[PDB]
């Protein structure tokens, strides 16, 4: 049946967040709009590797999400773990739709270090009713181990949860942004999404995703350089990261902070301008356009000047919630917008969820 | 399929243990002594890893234990019953008289049902029955 | 003894006066390296165990070799080394400068050979400390000088040596500093160049402070340096525990 | 090692690793989670220690309690210094492929475990250095008597000397194959050490 | 038989507290009015990890509660330990009492780290009736090992006493209250009750609880800091808190024992911020509005202002014995306020009592 599902944030590692968006009546006429939303850090242990090295205690989480929520809704989109997924494009001949999938598996086969043992994916990057059969296909390929969609599902299950849609972040992450970037058709945009475990990178032409590419480099590497230096806990180092970066008392504590982070910038500077210029091949000769940053590792102060100094491209934070209808008597547009970085792939399989 | 070690050997070993234990040395540093000090391999050798699991923090009783073909069931309990009660250096001068009584009673049947149960029925019975 | 160890709540029984304390503490922050001579059973132990359990340690490593346990500290970098079966105090104080010690405490010396390592340490520019059996400066000197370290290396490298007492008025138990701050040598001379800042008078029980001037302690890297040690001067709960605790903040 | 259920351990990412001094040591990725936290209270009736770790090594020693570890190490092969760092580490890789089939290339704890101050004074007490600009500091590395000992033949055996309760203390050299030398102070036991073993490296 | 029972503070570790109101009449009126209360310190070791280890002793003790009140009365309301109990919601189908019962079983299940072996118990967090079979379900879960509770019948076996009702401390503190929160229908109260085993949160919207956390620190960690400081006993370190940190002869003595006490202030505050950013996943836009204090360990001097500056939340104390009758010829109201904050689970599931 036609359902209005949820979201949560699985793979946060930081967070397990969750919103719920759905058809929501004024004055007669119905839009999507924000409903509820939600978030607690993730219980350590919890999440290994990308997968879930327990069911049970995430659930206990995410039911705490849908209690919190007051939610009525058990069906749910989520999302595996950047660590857990292979995206990558891959080359065919368009034909029947069996052929198609098989000749796909066959091509994922030696891409692939796992046995099969792999829960497989595609979509075509370009429309596939305007070429003819045995011309012009090229899919893109999701891949995963059937232990972590296994290890998800058994979370999902225990929730009380269905799932309908296993999305991946990088995508789920641009759904908020997918309307105002068909606005410019021909724009060669960058989105980053910074998050705790791994930082994504996929860059588009309008909303038609050119390529994805994913670095280890993530918040966390922040985090623990700090508690390194100062021989911290983490989540006292990630205090520190936070509140510590940000204050407008902070003046005494980016010498002593920034030199601990300058490392990490760095390299995270020569991974990104690494990735954009391993891209960068058929325009020669061209520059960039603007991009936009989503998750909270994004949020470091003064991270998006540096970025946007350092790899040539305007690089903003962007406000996902503008993509829902909100009511002001239930949510105030500021938080709303200050926890946007966070929730921007949270609300993403949510427009996935009723669609 | 792994074999002990020689009655010899396993006094030996047992005696100067119960020696450097009494002594309150540490017990690591008495497993270290022992293995530097001895003449066979198997037995410098094991003695390393008998004292790798000492230094992870698991008990005597526990690290011999990765060689049960040496020391049998009842020789760890007996090192286990000393640990639990606080009495490891009194009962490993108890094993180590044990382990000598047991070497010397060993050379002493065979000179001139293990061995020295088969050998003994044999030889209290090979006359009587010639006869 | 008896022990868990004395503390500078010990002004509390007239031993050392809260300024000599203020500026020993100072000395052993910038690594003014002292020695405790008293005779039998005047303090040295007490009192070393108190002036190094005083100090906030938790920033330096330190760093001691005693023939048996005596030294009780509230701190975290600490290694303590104790004199096994067939060694000398020597191969552990020789293995152990070794490392990098911020603090070098040595229990007492007695063999003369780790004597000479410990002035060595000094003269690297370690913060050492450690005990002698003396009553006074022929005492120490004489005694120091017997296993052949020369007073240019203790006494030039020596900064400070508390001299310790018992004082019995019929019943009255009293350990005191009866009083030095080793200056240097002196090229052709008699040597041990001595300021004697701090006094201890019997007949009135106070500590007098006898020619020190503040121009004297100054040997400080520089002005900010200095100014610290002014400050700790006038301005720098019993348990050593909570006291350390409280030195540390 | 004990938790409650395997599967608690899992859903709530947290693993007890030792106990000691009437405490159960806990390692926990959500610390700030006191529901999860007062469940193992009561669950265990023990009084806990909280130990943060990332969340995927928590995992990864819930499943694993160091497998392919414990049979890799039986490969003589390996341990040979006499042999150069590229060779032996192809071996690691290929013998790797029997539980998987691929070749893992750069496994980093595999090689970490095979391939300026460092105080480490001892058992159960968290390291601390000399760093070029911010001197004496805490470290969140920290042994406990199991792990110190095997440091400390570590850094002994690879400096070339043998550290026993007979010869406890062991001042010598590494030999960084890049040249560059570390001077190592080192002591096995309590004998001289009464805090425990412990060892010292000046770079 | 309809009758009025007692109540005990049994898990009060520091102490074990018991309270009698009844139908007390007055010129041919009559309401509920407080007739006895009674207080004795726990012996030590009667208590062990939220379980009775020494069940015939503290029955003993109870004994002298009872006569000390002078009290006819042998039916008695008690509660668990915070630390013997698993509190947390759970998400479900409305249906028939059976079929919910056994599927809340089901899905407590994973959420209990042991066997049932386990005494489990549910309230809805919504009224039943306002929703229709399968859907709108909501029940939290208290669940016990039936080690405690019997430990605890045993007690209560022996002292001559008989229960009626097993009740959970930080919802029983919460019955004194509750008319006063009914008061405001939609303001969001934080009810916190620093004990000396535990301290409990929970946070509503008119008496309506919204959650529950209990975290591990409480009373007995600034006792224990103080003792450890100072080497004294767990008993003199007690009175050193109590007498030592609020006479106006104390201006010496906040140095010598806030510097003991500072380190668990600010773990407390800490913790107390997590559980409170824990919570506040939907409201992400609001602030909070009031709270109260309940416990003994909340009568640390000056913890209400620290508590109150720190959260972002006017923590108050309360007078629970107001909604009981007081005689004033055999109460006077001023030490009846003293002792509020101890007493007001005592009559907390006192109120449970005649109800």
């Amino acid at each position: 049946a036609k359902g209005k599902l949820v979201l949560g944030l699985d793979i946060g590692s930081t967070s397990i967040k969750m919103i719920l968006l759905k058809e929501q009546r004024k004055r007669g006429e119905v839009i999507y709009a924000l409903q509820s939303f939600g978030m607690k850090p993730l219980p350590p242990e919890a999440i290994v590797d990308g997968a879930l090295m327990n069911s049970t205690a995430i659930v206990q989480a995410v039911q705490d999400l849908m209690s919190e929520l007051k939610v009525k809704g058990k069906d749910v989109a989520i999302g595996v773990s950047g660590h857990s997924v292979i995206i990558k494009k891959i080359q065919m001949p368009r034909m029947s739709q069996d052929e198609l999938e098989e000749s796909i598996q066959w091509e994922a086969e030696q891409y692939i270090p796992f046995d099969v043992k792999d829960v497989n994916i595609d979509t075509q990057i370009l429309d596939g009713g305007g070429n003819d059969a045995t011309g012009q296909m090229d899919v893109l390929l999701v891949a995963a181990k059937k232990d972590m969609i296994n290890d998800y599902t058994t979370v999902v299950s225990e929730a009380g949860l269905a799932p309908v849609v296993v999305d991946v972040d990088a995508f789920a992450v641009q759904n908020m942004f997918s309307v105002n970037y068909d606005v410019p058709e021909r724009e060669t945009v960058v989105l980053i999404n910074a998050g705790a475990s791994v930082v994504n990178i996929n860059i588009i032409s309008n909303g038609a995703t050119v390529f994805t590419r994913d670095v280890t480099i993530g918040g966390n590497q922040f985090t623990e350089e700090i508690q390194k230096q100062l021989n911290v806990s983490y989540e006292e180092a990630e205090a520190l990261k936070i509140g510590g970066n940000g204050a407008d008392a902070d003046a005494v504590v980016p010498q002593d902070v920034e030199r601990v982070l300058s490392s990490v910038a760095e390299q995270v500077a020569g991974e990104i301008q690494r990735s954009l210029d391993f891209y960068a091949g058929t325009a020669a000769d061209s520059n960039f356009s603007k991009v936009y940053l989503s998750g909270g590792t994004a949020k470091i102060p003064a991270l998006f000047k540096t970025i946007e100094a350092r790899t040539g491209v305007p690089v903003e934070i962007l406000n996902p919630f503008r993509k829902i209808e909100v009511d002001n008597r239930k949510f105030d547009p500021a938080f709303v917008m200050d926890v946007a970085p966070m929730a921007a792939v949270a609300v993403g399989l949510a427009l996935r969820r009723p669609g | 399929g792994f074999g002990g070690v020689e009655g010899k050997d396993i006094l030996v070993f047992t005696r100067q243990f119960a020696t450097m234990i009494d002594a309150g040395l540490p017990l690591v540093q008495c497993l270290d002594i022992l293995a530097s000090q001895m003449d066979n391999p198997s037995f410098k050798k094991v003695l390393f890893a008998i004292k790798s699991k000492v230094e992870q923090g698991s008990t005597f009783a526990d690290a011999l234990k990765e060689h049960p073909k040496v020391f049998d069931e009842l020789y760890v309990q007996l090192c286990a019953a000393g640990e639990v009660g606080g009495i490891l250096d009194a009962i490993l001068n108890r094993l180590a008289a044990y382990r000598e009584k047991n070497e010397k009673l060993k050379s002493k049947v065979k000179s001139a049902l293990v061995a020295i149960g088969v050998t003994a029925v044999l030889l209290l019975k090979v006359t009587p029955v010639f006869e | 003894l008896d022990k868990s160890n004395l503390q500078l709540d010990m002004t509390k029984l007239g031993f050392d006066a809260q300024p000599l304390a203020w500026f020993k503490e100072a000395i052993d922050r910038p690594y003014g390296m002292v020695l405790v001579t008293g005779p039998t059973g005047s303090g040295k132990t007490t009192t070393l165990y108190s002036a190094l359990s005083s100090l906030n340690g938790l920033d330096t490593n330190i760093c001691t070799a005693e023939d048996p346990v005596e030294f009780n500290f509230a701190g975290i970098n600490q290694v303590q080394m104790h004199d096994d079966i067939g060694l000398n105090f020597a191969a552990a104080l020789r293995s152990f400068l070794r490392q990098d010690p911020d603090i070098i405490m040595i229990g007492e010396i007695r063999d003369f050979e780790t004597a000479e390592i410990g002035v060595k340490a000094a003269l690297t520019g370690h913060l050492v400390l450690s005990t002698l059996h003396t009553n006074d400066a022929p005492g120490t000197v004489s005694r120091l000088l017997n296993m052949g370290i020369e007073p240019f290396l203790v006494t030039a490298s020596l900064n400070l040596i508390l001299a310790q007492r018992l004082a019995r008025r019929l019943c009255p138990a009293c350990k005191k500093p009866a009083e030095c701050r080793d200056c240097n040598d002196r090229g052709y001379r008699g040597r041990v160049a001595i300021y004697e800042v701090m006094p201890f008078w019997d007949g009135l029980k106070e500590l007098v402070i006898n020619g020190a001037s503040a121009a004297e302690l100054k040997q400080e890297a520089i002005r900010l340096g200095m100014s610290s040690l002014r400050m700790s001067g006038l301005r720098k709960a019993t348990t050593l525990e909570e006291v350390v605790g409280n030195t540390a903040p | 090692i004990k938790l409650v259920p395997k599967e608690v351990a899992e859903k709530h990412l947290v693993v007890p690793v030792n106990r000691a001094g009437p405490s159960l040591i806990v390692a926990m990725c959500d610390p700030s989670n006191i529901f999860a936290v007062d469940d193992l209270k009561f669950l265990t009736g023990y009084n806990i220690e909280t130990v943060v770790a990332s969340e995927v090594s928590i995992r990864e020693a819930i499943e694993r309690y160091k497998g392919p570890s414990l049979e890799d190490i039986v490969g003589d092969v390996g341990d040979d210094i006499e042999v150069t760092k590229e060779e032996t580490e192809n071996i690691d890789e290929m013998a790797k492929a029997a539980d998987d089939a691929p070749v893992v290339k750069l496994v980093n704890l595999i090689l970490m475990d095979a391939i300026s101050d460092i105080h480490v004074e001892p058992y159960e007490k968290d390291f601390r250095v000399r760093f070029r600009i911010d001197g004496v500091m805490y470290e969140v590395m920290r042994p406990p008597m199991k792990l110190r000992n095997a440091i400390t033949s570590r850094l002994k055996i690879m400096a070339s000397l043998d550290i026993s309760e007979r010869r406890l203390p062991q001042d010598g050299r590494i030999k960084i194959k890049m040249g560059g030398g570390k001077e190592m102070d080192f002591r096995v036991s309590v004998c001289p050490t009464l805090f425990g073993e412990k060892v010292v490296m000046r770079l």
